């Protein structure tokens, strides 16, 4: 809900870019993690990984917080005011409005 | 590079013409009855071979090909954002396609280079290739 | 690292030119050095040529110095700009950068 | 004489900027070596200013290096190009050349 009344112009194509940036981020933080896990340096076979890491089994918020720096606006404010000049092009009761018959 | 395998056995046909041809100057038609000296002491040398390569033998090939490349990584050094952001889109979903699936994000279908000519766009685009050991 | 530092806005496709202009350049003192070798004047068949010449087994220095001088940019300073004003008509986090959550 | 075979094609009025440039950049040090000096806590009157800081006495070679970063041609490659046309729409012998005289 916060993310609602912080992205306000953007189009519908473009906050499903940011979820999906943000999924690509985590699995960069996932990735990350299992390039060090097997990483060990002195790798003793003692303690062994009966404790899973699990790093990042969902989406964290600093993962939107970094993913969010990189939104976009698609459309500008030129063509949503076409569109709304085309709305007025367009008739939707050009003329008097509000008549009355007579009794 | 662009043989296929009975050009190359005619390759090596040629070849052995070749060799036997560098020899008829004591190989003459006056002897009738062949002495089998040459039928056991002669080989194909290497510029036979480039003979029969290069001014020889027109390859019957010109259609596409599908191997893995093998230009490495550090035949661009550098572009690391260029490098990263590659590894993030063509690497991962096919070294890793189990996690791809554990949060469920669809992969992207490819990406568009864009820059000046002659900047390494092909010996780019080959090197992940060759990373990914894909074709 | 000599060449790094000296062709600096040159394209990828010129300085693979360069290095084919110095190997031209040592061609032609290779057959220039074949072209005379075999030219020998009062020609004593005495002292063999059991020490061959071989006078340009690689590239010298000298051949690099006289083909980097005709070095030549293909692209101009007038397309890079295009390509950097062709990156900022692309959005790039066109917009606020750098918010944060709330508590 | 590094500074000289590193900026290629500078223009004269474009190296005596990056001059004003390691100018101003020092004297920002030095202004920023005298809000500190004069900025003592625990001021003790004793170990006296008889030996100054001096901090910045010349220019120094990070001030170069850090000021050539913002270095800038100003004349294009269109432009330098534009000349030379303009020096072949200029005659320069435009004809014959290497002529002799009857013996």
């Amino acid at each position: 809900e916060f993310l609602a009344k912080m992205t306000n112009g953007f189009s519908g194509a473009d906050l499903t870019e940011i979820c999906q940036r943000a999924c690509k981020l985590a699995i960069r933080e996932s990735i990350e993690s299992e390039i060090r896990r097997e990483r060990e340096r002195q790798t003793n076979p003692s303690a062994m990984e009966v404790e899973e890491d699990d790093p990042v089994p969902e989406i964290r918020r600093d993962h939107f917080e970094e993913a969010m720096r990189f939104a976009r606006r698609s459309v500008s404010d030129n063509d949503i005011r076409k569109y709304e000049m085309f709305a007025q092009t367009l008739q939707q009761s050009r003329g008097f409005g509000s008549f009355r018959f007579p009794s | 590079h662009g043989h296929v395998g009975a050009d190359l056995a005619a390759l090596c046909s040629e070849a052995a013409l070749q060799a036997i041809r560098k020899k008829m100057d004591l190989i003459d038609l006056e002897d009738e009855t062949i002495d089998a000296e040459v039928m056991n002491s002669l080989a194909v040398t290497m510029d036979d071979f480039r003979w029969a390569l290069s001014q020889s033998n027109p390859s019957a090939l010109r259609e596409t090909v599908v191997e893995v490349p093998q230009v490495t990584w550090e035949d661009i050094g550098g572009l690391e954002d260029v490098k990263r952001e590659l590894q993030e889109l063509v690497q991962y979903p096919v070294e890793h396609p189990d996690k791809f699936l554990k949060f469920g994000m669809t992969p992207s279908k490819g990406v568009l280079f864009y820059g000046p000519p002659g900047c390494g766009k092909t010996l780019l685009a080959k090197a992940i290739a060759n990373e990914c050991q894909a074709n």
